[PDB]
């Protein structure tokens, strides 16, 4: 889209209850595959994401 | 193995739920038991469908 | 001047018929999908897609039960012998569904039930 | 001091619309609904319109062979179920001579089938209720006297007969 | 007349061995079922095998080579390889009523991806 | 047009186009209100933006691009737009 | 069954070896690899 | 008919042609890549047809600028970590009790 464009776009709602949130110490992800590649890939999508 | 340990081990049978009278082994059996607990649909649907006429 | 200032009426101040309207109502805005995120959207308020984060026992409560249900089951044995060797094989039995986690509550009453059966025809 | 913030719930599609409202419409590419390759993309309405007919009516042959026959389709695997595929029963399963019955058949929308059963309980000499014969008037008069899918209102057809046979009248009948 | 008178190309998956499964080819099918700890294999096998038998019947002399069985938690995406011989309509028709019997009967959003070619892709002759 | 084009685009308000008709209608004649009043360059980034994405084009409105691009004498355009008219 | 263990208590594919081969030695098993 | 990536400008937003996870279309994809071992004198087989290159698990949906504009749309739904635990020294100290549970993403109906 280069002229047409949405003019506004409607945010998902995220409402800030009242209730107190569960902490995390540490939260292991042990992903599992056939493939080194595919993992490899996926650690730089998942590595990156945290980053941001 | 003095009284003190095995009414301990007993009470800690009562604790964690496993079976505070010893019963042996032979007895303990049934523990175990109550531990733990098609061609036709595939054949007649690609019959049913092929005298429709959408299969082979 | 805008034509929302002028002269009105001034006459008033401040089943199958209501469902084929809502019906109706929603072609409205009954549009084909646009995209991929989209035709996801729609399943999973259709109820077809996993929700994420991935729940392994979504869908499933064992009907509200609670955890002294499940491990306390000897209120089952009040109506069998106290003392002679059918307690004994009772509370073993029970001891032994206590640790079951594939069965609800219901199965396991009614397996209880079963024996006192038939004990009771013995 | 540990000050727990708070929790943020959000509907179960907001992270789904986050992610769409990202990206913006494809400017070189037809809508969705099509395939992208070159032999299958359309090139006119005409065709395009043509395409998603065609579509639809291989949908609809879908539905027509699940429901025709649900014993093959029966089996569910997927936890936690899901209703929208399980096959759709048409069919009255209520056959004796009751009210129920004929709340059954209005509910199916089955026009025919929830006259005569009213025929049938007025042979019985069992009395409607108000509610059963007023939702029977409802499907007479929404689809006129006939079945779903203009037609023009036919003196004495079966809704005015309906009409005419009740003892009592209220507001929502006329 | 008498007996003493009486008496090919391929693809690139026909092409290659089974033992460059790993190597030269890939995997047609591909699910979690087989890894270790993951249960279900045989489910998702057999699956495959009804789904295979079921798309080559569909598209009868339409599919120039094997699927590809692709599955993302529910999903089923079938990305086939078809031939540019049989009139577009019946493509979408085929693909609609697939799509919608085979959601009904895995009970999951099944889905097809078809890729038509003008013509099967040969890689060597044997 | 520029208007109700930004209104459409407001929020969810574009599921108010409606069938397949009505949308093919609305956008062909936007696309004609731009062709016929429009400097040349804008009239050929909507096309861009609009053509084959939002609506399949009629004869007319290709006729109507040909002349706005008459009007502004940027004929060196046209065999694209035959290109694409094919 | 369950009346059948209740008495007792009072006292990797599911398919051919070589339907499995076929479907291995083409590929259409995943991760089954010839070493 | 030709394909449409001869309509896809140098410096398009590759993000709005692949939204979310698609499979290869050569039709789609604006590369000349090429995908298999080469015969005697000859080359890897192209794109189209190819059904290497539609078997692989592809990340064309998941770009590093996808992947940053997707995460600067995400960070409205996070909290903040309550800065007084600083590490786990304080950690242990002041939530004493650890809590594990496991969650497990497979494929399949259910």
């Amino acid at each position: 889209l280069h002229v047409d464009v949405p003019k506004d776009l409607t945010k998902p709602v995220v409402t800030i209850s009242d209730e107190p949130d569960i902490l995390y110490k540490r939260l292991s992800v042990l992903v599992k595959g056939h493939d080194k590649a595919v993992l490899d890939s996926y650690e730089y999508f998942a590595v990156l994401a945290a980053k941001e | 193995l003095s009284e003190y340990a095995f009414r301990m081990s007993r009470l800690s049978a009562r604790l964690f739920g496993e079976v505070t009278r010893p019963t042996n082994s032979k007895s303990m059996k049934v523990v175990k038991l109550f531990s733990e607990l098609n061609h036709h649909t595939y054949a007649e649907l690609m019959q049913t469908l092929r005298f429709l006429g959408l299969y082979r | 001047k805008n034509i929302f200032t002028g002269k009105r009426l001034n006459i008033f101040d401040m089943s199958l018929w209501d469902v084929e309207f809502a019906k109706q109502l929603a072609t409205v805005n009954e549009q084909p999908l646009q995209n991929g995120f989209e035709e996801l959207i729609q399943w999973t308020k259709e109820g077809k897609l996993w929700e994420f984060p991935i729940n392994n026992e979504a869908g499933f409560d064992d009907d509200g039960s609670e955890f002294h249900e499940h491990i306390f089951l000897e209120k089952h044995l009040e109506s069998f012998p106290k003392q002679g060797p059918i307690r004994h094989f009772m509370e073993l039995v029970t001891c032994g569904l206590s640790k079951n986690p594939y069965l609800s509550v219901k199965q396991k009453v009614e397996h209880i039930e079963w024996f006192r059966n038939y004990f009771n025809e013995k | 001091e540990v000050v727990i913030p708070k929790k943020k719930t959000w509907d179960k599609v907001a992270v789904l619309q986050a992610l769409a409202s990202t990206v913006n419409r494809d400017t070189t590419a037809v809508p969705y609904v099509f395939q992208d390759d070159p032999y299958l993309m359309p090139a006119s309405s005409l065709e395009s319109r043509s395409f998603l007919l065609a579509k639809k009516s291989g949908e609809n042959v879908a539905k027509f062979i699940i429901n025709s026959y649900p014993k093959y389709f029966q089996k569910d695997i997927a936890e936690p179920h899901i209703p929208c595929l399980m096959p759709e029963y048409f069919e009255p399963q209520i056959k004796d001579i009751s009210e129920a019955a004929l709340k059954e058949r209005i509910e199916l929308r089955k026009v025919k089938a929830s006259v005569d059963m009213f025929d049938q309980l007025l042979q019985a000499g069992t009395t409607v209720s108000l509610e059963t014969t007023n939702s029977l008037l409802d499907l007479l008069c929404y689809y006129g006297d006939q079945e779903p899918s203009g037609v023009t209102w036919r003196a004495k057809n079966n809704a005015e007969r309906i009409f005419s046979l009740m003892p009592e009248k209220n507001e929502h009948s006329y | 007349r008498e007996l003493p008178c009486a008496w090919k190309p391929v693809t690139y998956e026909e092409a290659h061995a089974p033992h460059y499964i790993a190597h030269r080819k890939g995997w047609l099918s591909l699910h979690t079922g087989n890894l270790d700890g993951e249960d279900h294999a045989a489910e998702r096998t057999v699956e495959d095998v009804f789904l295979r038998k079921f798309m080559w019947g569909t598209f009868p002399g339409c599919l120039a080579d094997q699927l590809v069985l692709k599955r993302r938690g529910n999903q089923l995406e079938i990305c086939a390889v078809v031939l540019r011989q049989l009139s577009p309509h019946k493509y979408y028709f085929l693909v609609g009523y697939s799509e919608t019997l085979l959601s009904y009967f895995y009970k999951c959003p099944v889905r097809l991806h078809l890729q038509t070619v003008p013509s099967k892709v040969v890689y060597k002759y044997l | 047009a520029y208007q109700v084009h930004g209104l459409l685009k407001t929020g969810d308000n574009w599921k108010f186009i409606g069938p397949d008709q009505h949308r093919n209608f609305y956008y062909s004649k936007f696309f004609d209100l731009i062709c016929l009043m429009e400097q040349i360059d804008v009239t050929l980034k909507w096309y861009e933006d609009l053509i084959p994405s939002a609506y399949f084009p009629h004869s007319q409105t290709m006729i109507h691009l040909l002349q706005a691009l008459d009007v502004a004498n940027r004929l060196e355009v046209i065999p694209k737009i035959w290109k694409d008219s094919k | 069954a369950d009346e059948r263990l209740r008495i007792n208590s009072l006292r990797r594919w599911r398919l051919s070896r070589i339907v499995f081969r076929h479907l291995a030695d083409h590929g259409q098993l995943s991760g089954i690899q010839r070493a | 008919l030709p394909p449409r990536t001869e309509k896809m400008a140098v410096d398009q937003d590759w993000p709005s042609v692949y939204p979310v996870a698609a499979p290869f279309k050569p039709s789609a994809v604006p590369l000349p890549v090429r995908m298999g071992y080469p015969v005697k004198k000859g080359v890897p087989m192209a794109k189209e047809g190819n059904l290497e290159l539609l078997k692989i698990p592809n990340f064309l949906h998941l770009t590093p600028v996808a992947i940053k504009k997707h995460c600067e749309a995400l960070k409205d739904f996070c909290t903040e970590w309550p800065a007084a635990l600083d590490s786990d020294e304080k950690c242990e100290k002041h939530f004493p009790i650890e809590i594990d549970s496991t969650d497990y993403v497979s494929s399949g109906p259910s």
